[PDB]
């Protein structure tokens, strides 16, 4: 309130009554989360009383980053991607552990529209959830979800081949590191991208031979005997 | 004529119209009635009128001319450095709304006149040779008159029924959705101007005329003589020009299309459906681009197998209507006939609405359009394979895999 | 021996009379939950359901009774109104049930004081089914054991009549179309009417007899579905009077068919009531076979929610639900 209200006549009497006593999450969150948007503070809140709707958990989610997104207008393509990706850093090490309040398939597909929209680094939602320490198997479980479900919204965007850069980002990282993947279930995980990545190679041949597409299935194919070698 | 007909005879022209009954018929039935219950002669007083006029024939093809706003489609596209000082004039809700009531004033009173004229035709074809100095001519003109008459009579009523049909409320998110969906299409190249949508009720002409048709006026104002940026603002010449403009661009003939455009991307599914149902039966111009619109609106409504009978209807008139051009234009890519890209991008979104059924059903249609493209041919069989292995289809995935003509692929 | 592996019902829901009829409401009612609608042996209850398939902050199901209404007659089926909401300034719930009596009720409510019903009589035989039409909300559709389609308004009064060769098992509006009917008559035919014109426009004929069930599918409306004497027979319209498919449904005679409202190649059939069990199964068209099978205690009604792949049977006291992957 402090720093991003003080210029609001109401916000004096607000801090002052802060300060005279603790309050009980109830009152914080209807009286001062809710009118002054503090999205960030509600979902402190819910986290703390140990309410969770995931409805409301994925909206907040997308206030945070919409606001993150809008305040940071004036700045570089660059800069915004790197404010909104230390934003997302810090606020996903402290929910990350707790997944009904990091709804982590939501994340990545907002997070990829918002790369989409804004001609970003495809690699920047891969990087970002990685250094929240969300686990490589994990993260291509929530990719290749997003992939098959098939969303229109890629389409129409011209950017159908998106979701399979990330995934190819993603997994070249894994050949890079092998060691991002625990040594136990690292034999088990390369099995499963290579048997992912056979079901990318058929639907990639399914689709109108384009330039980027040919590149794409030539990515894959060079992933796939990599992976052989780890295996 | 008009002081004669009753409320019931009125009615019953305007439920012809609304049920798409023959209007001609309908007014040959109004005529029986009207001669059944002439009582003050008054057959006869229009007939004495009548022998007064020397040329009815060339005084209807003049009443007709000047009702008749099909446009030829020379709607010259916007030169981009007069736009900023005018893209204002008469944006507000009040200007809008004055408008409109214009149109819908127009259109209600040249509604009249069509009925009153086609009941007029109707006398006129029995009073037969014994009345009228022209025998041979009047059966033959009459013969063009009469189904132009029909057709002015049934724009006149769409419009009319539009500049009074309620806009439904829609949630600013599922807008942002269906652009998005829409963007996919490439059907939008217009930016979300963060319009608050003034919560106000607005007709679908209303909608129509503050989406689209306010960027244009521009235009209309430069193309007409107003080179100089000094002629003082006349209300009387300015609302007459907007008027007939925006009447042109809500003509059911207009093949640019528009206005069913703007009903699908303001998600107006209800009404564009109602718009589309009253159109078809007698409007030839845009019938790929009316399927095509219903498709959509039914794949909206859950009702899939109903949207693949249309898209497969749309895609006959592909190649001749501007509106289903459009849709093709953006693939830069070697020689593949226009209804296979089409049945390419029905085919994207019937994947993006997740309907694998509907998505086998098209796919299988499309590879018989692929007949000479094997590489089309492939990815096709390749997504039926997909979509029957993801079904659990085990047999059905098995024959498609069968006729995969790229071993690569296969 | 294959073990026919019954699978469990997903959810179920305890209830505090028998359940004779269920159905989700296929209109949006602006809530977050689903409204569902049960009729009893004396009462109607209107309950909103959430499922944590459509909602994280949900574990299972979430039931809630909103309202019961004492209707004092057994309840044989149930119609919502597509006027029917509950997130507006002013919450409006409307339906419309058929009854033991063979008279129709329409519910009107606020969720508060306001309760109002109308009695529909002119029925002389026991109504089978009804619907309200979708897209104005206007007017009801019924059909019954006296061989009559009728058409009513919210008033009651009888606005057309179709005159039927043998009982009417089953009617449905046209999605997208306000004037468009179809009919389903037990000896086997279905029949399309114009209620602008008062004509049919067309008919199909089942393969076998009785007709019992017929859903007209919302997301591909050239399909048609139904349940003859023990097989589903599904059609495509235009392009043939004659089915598309047949193939077994029931041992024992097939009862209910209804469309999934999410996907166009799903469906749910039931078998008759026998001594103890009714069968469910839930076909996808891609496959020979019913990809789940469950049972339900005396199954009574069979409708699908709106937007998940999940379906309800009620059975004695309880509600069973069903979730299919997509």
């Amino acid at each position: 309130l402090t720093r991003q209200y003080s210029h609001h006549s109401t916000v004096g009497d607000a801090v002052s009554q802060l300060d005279s006593q603790l309050m009980d999450i109830t009152k914080m969150f209807g009286q001062y989360a809710d009118p002054f948007r503090l999205s960030e503070c509600k979902l402190a809140i819910i986290h703390c009383a140990g309410h969770s709707d995931p409805i409301l958990v994925q909206t907040l989610w997308q206030d945070i980053i919409d606001k993150e997104l809008s305040d940071s207008m004036g700045n570089s393509s660059v800069d915004r991607m790197q404010s909104l990706h230390l934003k997302i850093t810090s606020l996903g090490k402290i929910y990350a552990s707790t997944p009904r309040y990091f709804p982590l398939e939501f994340l990545v597909k907002y997070l990829e529209q918002q790369v989409c929209n804004f001609s970003w680094d495809a690699g920047f939602v891969t990087y970002t959830m990685q250094e929240i320490n969300v686990p490589v198997p994990k993260l291509l479980e929530v990719y290749d979800h997003l992939f098959k479900a098939r969303d229109p919204w890629w389409s129409r965007m011209k950017k159908p081949l998106h979701l399979l850069e990330s995934i190819y980002i993603l997994l070249s990282g894994y050949v890079q590191e092998p060691s991002k993947v625990p040594s136990y279930e690292r034999r088990r995980f390369t099995t499963l991208c290579l048997d992912a990545i056979s079901c990318y190679l058929v639907e990639l041949q399914s689709m109108d031979p384009a330039p980027a597409l040919l590149n794409t299935v030539s990515n894959f194919k060079s992933l796939q005997a990599k992976l052989e070698r780890l295996s | 004529i008009a002081d004669y007909i009753s409320e019931d005879m009125a009615y019953l022209m305007e439920s012809a119209c609304c049920h798409l009954q023959s209007p001609e018929r309908v007014a040959e039935q109004i005529l029986e009635d009207l001669i059944a219950n002439d009582i003050d002669n008054i057959m006869e007083n229009i007939q004495n009128k009548l022998q007064d006029t020397r040329n009815p024939i060339r005084a209807i093809g003049f009443l007709l001319q000047n009702m008749d706003y099909e446009t030829n489609a020379d709607m010259e596209q916007p030169q981009p450095n007069t736009r900023l000082n005018l893209s204002t004039l008469y944006g507000s809700i009040t200007a809008s709304s004055v408008v409109c009531q214009a149109i819908c004033k127009i259109s209600a009173t040249r509604f009249l006149i069509c009925r009153d004229l086609l009941i007029l035709q109707h006398l006129l074809l029995r009073l037969g040779d014994m009345a009228l100095i022209g025998a041979g001519q009047l059966l033959h003109s009459q013969q063009e008159l009469i189904p132009r008459a029909a057709q002015l009579l049934l724009s006149y009523y769409m419009i009319r029924w539009g500049s009074q049909c309620l806009a439904c409320a829609v949630p600013v998110d599922i807008l942002e959705s269906n652009l998005q969906h829409l963007s996919v299409l490439e059907l939008s190249d217009s930016q979300v101007e963060k319009r608050r949508y003034t919560s106000g009720i607005q007709t679908i002409v209303e909608l129509f005329f503050e989406d689209v048709a306010r960027k244009h006026f521009p235009h209309v104002f430069i193309q007409s003589g107003a080179s100089q940026l000094q002629e003082p603002l006349n209300w009387s010449d300015l609302i007459k020009r907007i008027t007939n403009y925006l009447l042109q661009l809500l003509w059911p003939s207009n093949p640019n299309f528009q206005f069913a455009e703007c009903l699908m991307r303001n998600c107006q599914y209800t009404q564009l459906q109602e718009y589309v149902r009253l159109l078809l039966p007698w409007c030839q111009v845009n019938v790929g681009s009316c399927h095509f619109m219903l498709a959509q609106c039914y794949l909206v409504a859950g009702e899939g197998h109903k949207a693949l009978d249309c898209f497969s209807q749309a895609a006959s008139e592909v190649e001749r209507e501007d509106f289903l051009e459009k849709l093709i234009r953006v693939e830069e890519g070697e020689s593949v006939s226009p209804r296979l890209q089409y049945y390419n991008r029905v085919l994207r979104l019937l994947e993006d609405v997740g309907l694998p059924e509907l998505v086998i059903q098209l796919a299988t249609i499309a590879i018989g359009e692929a007949s000479d493209d094997w590489r089309s041919q492939a990815a096709l069989r390749t997504r039926i394979f997909k979509h029957h292995l993801d079904m659990g289809h085990n047999n059905q995935a098995y024959d498609a895999l069968t006729q995969i003509p790229d071993p690569s692929r296969q | 021996m294959k073990q026919d592996s019954a699978s469990n019902a997903t959810y179920t829901v305890d209830c505090e009379d028998y359940v004779h009829v269920v159905e989700f409401n296929p209109f949006d009612s602006g809530e977050a939950g689903s409204l569902l609608a049960y009729g009893g042996i004396s009462y109607v209850v209107i309950a909103s359901c959430r499922f944590q398939e459509e909602d994280s902050t949900v574990e299972g199901i979430e039931f809630k009774t909103l309202k019961t209404f004492h209707h004092g007659e057994r309840v044989v089926a149930i119609a919502w109104s597509p006027e029917t909401r509950c997130d507006a300034l002013l919450p409006l719930l409307r339906f419309a049930t058929a009854a033991g009596d063979k008279k129709i009720r329409i519910f009107t409510s606020d969720f508060q004081d306001k309760n109002e019903y109308k009695v529909i009589e002119g029925h002389s035989g026991y109504i089978n089914d009804l619907v309200f039409c979708s897209p104005e909300g206007t007017d009801i559709a019924s059909v019954g054991d006296d061989h009559t389609c009728r058409i009513w308004d919210l008033d009651g009064k009888q606005i057309a009549m179709f005159i039927l060769r043998s009982p009417g098992m089953s009617v449905a509006w046209h999605p997208e179309g306000a004037f468009k009917l179809m009919v389903a008559e037990k000896t086997g035919t279905i029949r399309f009417y114009d209620l602008t014109t008062h004509q049919a426009i067309l008919s199909l004929e089942s393969v076998q007899v009785p007709l019992m069930s017929a859903d007209w599918c919302v997301r591909n409306t050239l399909r048609i579905g139904a349940v003859a004497g023990n097989d589903w027979i599904i059609w495509e319209m235009p392009r043939s009077s004659y089915p598309q498919d047949n193939k077994p449904a029931h041992a024992d005679r097939a009862r209910m068919f209804r469309w999934s409202k999410c996907n166009e190649n799903v469906f749910a059939t039931t078998g008759y009531p026998g001594k103890m069990k009714s069968q469910i199964a839930i076909h996808h068209l891609a496959h020979p076979q019913p990809i789940l099978i469950g049972t339900a205690p005396v199954g009574s009604g069979l409708s699908w929610h709106r937007r998940l792949p999940l379906c309800v049977v009620g059975g004695y006291r309880k509600l069973f639900f069903w979730l299919t992957e997509m």
